[PDB]
Order: structure tokens, then C-alpha cells, then sequence
């Protein structure tokens, strides 16, 4: 199975990529494993604009 | 690991080099702002509405190809949710393109114009790229050789 | 609103449906209507209503070609259309008969002549 | 204010115009249709694709009935 979800996961970085989107690879896997366990993506995309907000205050 | 999955995001986000009370301080960050949303429509046609704004400025295929992995990836779907939302966030040859010159059986089609003139833009953006270089790269410098003595140097700050 | 939640709504309208359900005919629709957004022909008020009384007199119809004429004037004299070729063009297309060659006719002019 | 509805008034005059020259024309659409049609056509579609789309959609409504 391990082959299939490395698939899956690989084609999902290109529609993150052209979709202009700052994810990596690394937090990538991270967003899809806790997406998996079945958090709401609405409340997602505020704690990554934010983490990204309080990293940018510091340079 | 739940628990553990905000901790090695936190990390991930964290820029390399206190190290050691920033993440403890960050985590914070990263929970006072997941409660908010929840104490306060298909999935697919979200990327459509997002392939139509692609098409209008040009660049018809990046836009097909779009398209073309949202239908393999059926045969998840509150990951692709996740990725329309900061779609806006990210930071800002092939010689076989159009050239009528080569092909096995290519139609017949006239002078075109507007293949020429998007290819000549192509081009002008390259002379304008390496021009503001060299305004960018005279200025970073001159704005420090020349001002009061001290001022750029860390050295001289201690 | 904006063009692309726009064309959906067009696609519940002549389907009877929720967006939810239809997304086939909607990525169908922004296949065409995208890459096709530009106006082609150069656009003129004259050509298009000289087409639509043409029209009416064809199907006998002449006292709805003469109807025409002062309809069109109301629509000039009211203002809040900035673009009176293209909803006239559209409503040409769609028009049936209740009950052949055209490149003898006058034809809107290409836009290909100037540099677009 | 005054302003604000007189332009809801000259705005209910032009969609009841549009709405006579769709009738003696004999396209299908209706008042409800028709107010998505022009929205589009204000903001620059070309009317040779956009009537594509509808002389396909209500082409299609047909083989699902």
C-alpha cells in the first residue's frame, strides 16, 4: 500500500505547485497526515497564514 | 499524534538559525489561532472557478493540465479543500512550441501575428530582468559607500 | 459578482440543478468561454440591428421589424447599457422561427487588420 | 437616498425592454435567464462563444429528460 499512498501523495504536490502555494514537500506530508486524521480544512488555512505572519516579525 | 503533528509543523515553519522558546511560544500562535475558526458547496469546482482565471491571462495549458490531475486523482478530498484556500500566498526553452517550421502534418494557417507578438515579449523581459539587476545591485551597494561613517557596518554597532 | 461564479449560475439556470451536482457541463464551459474571452469582430450597434430587421421582414413578420426600431431607441434612451452590440448579437443567435449562403451579406469587420 | 433609487429604476426599464426584443425574437430565455446573460456581456464576452454554450446546454437538457 505504501506505494500507492507515496503515488497519490506525489501527484498532490503538483496541484499544490501550479496552485501557487508555498507548502514543501515537508509540510506537505505534515498538512496531508493531519487532513487524514480528519480536522476541518477551513480552520487550516488560518494557523499556516499566521504561523507565516509571527515567522515574518522576527526577520 | 495529533498532539505531536502541531509540534513538527511548528518546526517545519520555524527558520533555521532562541531555537528552543520561540517554537514553545510559536505553539501558542499556532492554537490561539485554530480555536477561533471553529468557535465561529463540492470540492471540484472550486479549481474550475480557479482554472477559469488561468485561461483569461493566457497559459491555456498549465490550466488543462490542472484539470488533468484532479481526474486521476478520484481513482483526499478535504486535502485539495485546503490548497484552493492560500492559493494567493506563494512567493512570486521548448523549441517545439508553435514554430509552424517543424511537424509531420501541420495545417495550413497563415500569417499569425500574434504568435510573433508574444514572442517578442518573451524576449523583452528578459533585457528588462537584467536591467533591474543592475538597478538592484548598484543601489544595495552605493546606498553603504556612500553615507555617514557606521551606519552599514555591524562592527562598528558594538 | 465575477465571470466565473457567474457561468455557474448559467449552468443551474438552463439545468435544472445544484452546483454540487453539475460539474461536468461547468468544465465544459470554461473550456470554451475561456480562451475565447476577447472580443473578435470590431463592435457596432448599426450592423447587428440591420441583421435583426432583416430577419423579421424574412418571416413576413413586417410589423415587428418596424416594432424593433423603436425598441432599440428606449434602449439608448434610458443609459445604464454600456455594451449594446453584444447582448443584441446574442439575442440574434438564439432567435427561432416560430414558422442558407451568407458570405454575400454584410459581415462584421475581423479586427485582424489592426494590431491588437 | 435618491440617487441610489433611481438607478434600481432605469435598471427595471432597460431589463423590461431586453425582455420585449427576447419575446418578438422568439429566443427561449426568461426574465430570469436573461438577467445572467447580460451581467456576462457587461463585463466583455465574446456573444459567439457565450451562445455556443447555451445552444449546448439546453442541448443537453434534453437527452437527460
Amino acid at each position: 500500500n505504501l506505494n500507492a499512498v507515496r503515488e497519490t501523495m506525489d501527484v498532490l504536490l503538483e496541484i499544490s505547485r501550479i496552485l501557487n502555494t508555498g507548502l514543501d514537500m515537508e509540510t506537505l506530508s505534515i498538512c496531508v497526515r493531519l487532513c487524514e486524521q480528519g480536522i476541518n480544512p477551513e480552520a487550516l488555512s488560518s494557523v499556516i497564514k499566521e504561523l507565516r505572519k509571527a515567522t515574518e516579525a522576527l526577520k | 499524534s495529533i498532539t505531536q503533528l502541531f509540534d513538527d509543523l511548528c518546526e517545519a515553519l520555524l527558520p533555521a538559525a532562541n531555537r528552543k522558546r520561540a517554537k514553545r511560544s510559536l505553539k501558542k500562535v499556532a492554537y490561539n489561532a485554530l480555536f477561533t475558526n471553529l468557535f465561529q458547496l463540492p470540492a471540484r469546482n472550486k479549481i474550475l472557478m480557479l482554472s477559469f482565471d488561468l485561461r483569461v491571462g493566457g497559459l491555456g495549458p498549465k490550466a488543462d493540465r490542472l484539470e488533468e490531475l484532479v481526474e486521476e486523482l478520484e481513482a483526499v478530498g478535504s486535502v485539495l479543500d485546503l490548497l484552493v484556500q492560500l492559493a494567493g500566498s506563494g512567493p512570486p526553452r521548448d523549441y517545439f512550441l508553435n514554430n509552424k517550421h517543424v511537424g509531420r502534418n501541420v495545417p495550413y494557417s497563415g500569417y499569425d501575428c500574434d504568435d510573433l507578438s508574444v514572442f517578442e515579449m518573451d524576449v523583452q523581459s528578459l533585457i528588462s530582468r537584467e536591467e533591474c539587476l543592475c538597478h538592484s545591485m548598484i543601489q544595495e551597494t552605493l546606498q553603504v559607500m556612500e553615507a555617514a561613517p557606521g551606519t552599514g557596518l555591524p562592527t562598528v554597532g558594538l | 459578482k465575477s465571470p466565473n461564479v457567474l457561468l455557474q449560475n448559467l449552468c443551474c439556470r438552463i439545468l435544472g440543478r445544484s452546483e454540487a451536482d453539475v460539474a461536468q457541463q461547468f468544465q465544459y464551459a470554461v473550456r470554451v468561454i475561456g480562451s475565447n474571452f476577447a472580443p473578435t469582430v470590431e463592435r457596432d450597434e448599426f450592423l447587428v440591428a440591420e441583421k435583426i430587421k432583416k430577419e423579421l421582414i424574412r418571416q413576413r413578420r413586417e410589423a415587428d421589424a418596424a416594432l424593433f426600431s423603436e425598441l432599440h431607441r428606449k434602449l439608448h434612451s434610458q443609459g445604464v447599457l454600456k455594451n449594446k452590440w453584444s447582448i443584441l448579437y446574442l439575442l440574434l443567435s438564439l432567435s427561432e422561427d416560430p414558422r442558407s449562403y451568407a458570405t454575400l451579406f454584410a459581415q462584421a469587420l475581423p479586427r485582424d487588420a489592426h494590431s491588437t
